């Protein structure tokens, strides 16, 4: 239910790297759930299955040698006014759903500025109308603009770029080895 | 740099449809003024590139000079209008870029930049059922646009009509049969389409794009993923299941070695160990 300084600079860092195309990507966590970190997938046109469901076993791959487990998932829609869930987000939160519990469906409302919609016996309904909880306000958006104004999002680099270069890594240490001292 | 270098940019990302508008606006604003007399004609294409993305930066305290300094060179340019009616657009004005582009479109009735930008704010304006269905008059009357033949792709993806953007991406594989990424883009396609009788062409198609460009893993995933989905499917015989196993072996038998060289590559990391124990599956 809260989110770390490394999760929101990471999701803040990938969608200011792709402004005009969509982002997605998968909240991984540690095995109440605290979103310690996500794993950026795509950008632009997302409605495509192989991809995404490559991604799934190749993030798991890691997720299981390094003690971590997929808790939830993000998207960022393309306007800037529209942030309701499209089927592709139900569509992933339904798989990871039967694959760990209590699962997170993040809509980044471009113009705070994060939904999150828990899907209980019915349908996917948010809880940022009535209020969203976090660990630090200021202490993140302290650090997300410190990495900001530095450009550092053309440092960071997702699931997308790496599969253009396997030399890019999708898990972004340069870029949680600057928030650890920050 | 030198201004010989920073033209040579400017000309690259402009060959290519890039969208990095930070960085082309950077170097933008240093030839308006710091090298605007090194080059002579050539400021007028970079004044209409430097706009647009300055638009796209969010910053119009340089869109409205690079478009004044156009729109006094080239008094009543059609280019320079359009111009205008995307900074309008930019700056949710949308009512007077309609009235703009159909001041436009009855001067030369074959424009067609006035004839995307009327869709463009039928996208921004989420009327998608309008936009997809002013995109396809549109290439009725004005077929062979390969740009609007994958706009019209995009929109149906993302409308999640799979079945008639593939119709999109044949016309453009037609047209660019040796362009891998049509192939892998039509594969992925085919693969969320449907299953045994799409799964056969998205296999197929996933090798195309190996097969005309072998640097390519986007199509090696897809492939072994159309593979492993046709030898884990009921309907498939016995011929397809054996011969769809030796595919998936056989892809996964070069990922590990591109893997193997990329792990080789970095001397402290080592990625052979992190695909290599899903292959086995």
């Amino acid at each position: 239910v809260k989110l770390t300084t490394q999760a929101y600079c990471k999701m803040v860092l990938h969608g200011a790297k792709y402004p005009h195309c969509a982002v997605n990507g998968l909240l991984v966590a540690e095995k109440h759930t605290l979103f310690v970190d996500c794993i950026p997938l795509f950008h632009g046109t997302l409605a495509l299955a192989p991809m995404l469901e490559v991604a799934l076993t190749l993030i798991d791959s890691w997720c299981k040698d390094h003690s971590y487990v997929i808790a939830g998932y993000y998207q960022a829609n393309e306007r800037v006014k529209d942030a309701s869930p499209n089927q592709v987000a139900e569509k992933v939160a339904s798989r990871i759903a039967e694959g760990f519990s209590d699962t997170a469906l993040i809509m980044v409302d471009n113009t705070p500025t994060i939904h999150v919609y828990e899907h209980h016996e019915n349908r996917w309904r948010c809880r940022d109308p009535h209020h969203d909880y976090c660990e630090d306000w200021p202490e993140a958006q302290r650090i997300s603009a410190s990495l900001l104004d530095s450009r550092s999002y053309e440092t960071l680099v997702d699931f997308d770029n790496h599969l253009d270069d396997i030399r890019n890594d999708w898990t972004n240490p340069e870029i949680n080895k600057a928030v650890l001292h920050l | 740099v030198t201004w010989e270098e920073m033209r040579d940019k400017m000309r690259k990302w402009r060959e290519e449809n890039s969208r990095n508008s930070e960085q082309i606006v950077e170097v933008g604003e240093e030839l308006i003024n710091e090298y605007a007399s090194k080059l002579g004609d050539d400021i007028w294409i970079i004044y209409e590139q430097v706009m647009i993305a300055a638009l796209d930066y969010g910053r119009d305290d340089l869109a409205l000079f690079c478009l004044q300094e156009l729109r006094r060179q080239f008094p009543g340019s059609h280019r320079v209008k359009r111009l205008t009616g995307m900074r309008f657009e930019a700056m949710e004005r949308y009512d007077d870029a309609i009235q703009l582009y159909d001041r436009i479109l009855q001067e030369d009735p074959t424009n067609t930049a006035a004839r995307k930008r009327k869709i463009a704010i039928r996208k921004a304006q989420g009327k998608n059922v309008e936009a997809i269905r002013e995109l396809n008059e549109y290439l009725e009357q004005f077929v062979g646009d390969q740009e609007a033949w994958h706009e019209l792709a995009e929109l149906y993806i993302n409308e999640h009509d799979y079945a008639k953007a593939a119709f999109c991406l044949e016309e453009l594989m037609m047209t660019n049969p040796h362009n891998h990424l049509y192939c892998q883009q039509y594969a992925e396609v085919k693969y969320t389409q449907g299953g045994l009788e799409n799964l056969e062409l998205s296999r197929k198609y996933f090798a195309q794009a190996l097969k005309l460009n072998n640097r390519n893993m986007r199509a090696l995933f897809g492939l072994y993923m159309s593979a492993s989905h046709i030898a884990s499917n009921p309907k498939a015989s016995a011929k397809t299941k054996k011969d769809n196993m030796k595919y998936a072996s056989w892809a996964a038998s070069q990922i590990n070695r591109a893997y193997q060289f990329a792990g080789r590559s970095k001397k402290e990391t080592k990625y052979s160990l992190k695909a290599v124990e899903d292959m086995l599956e």
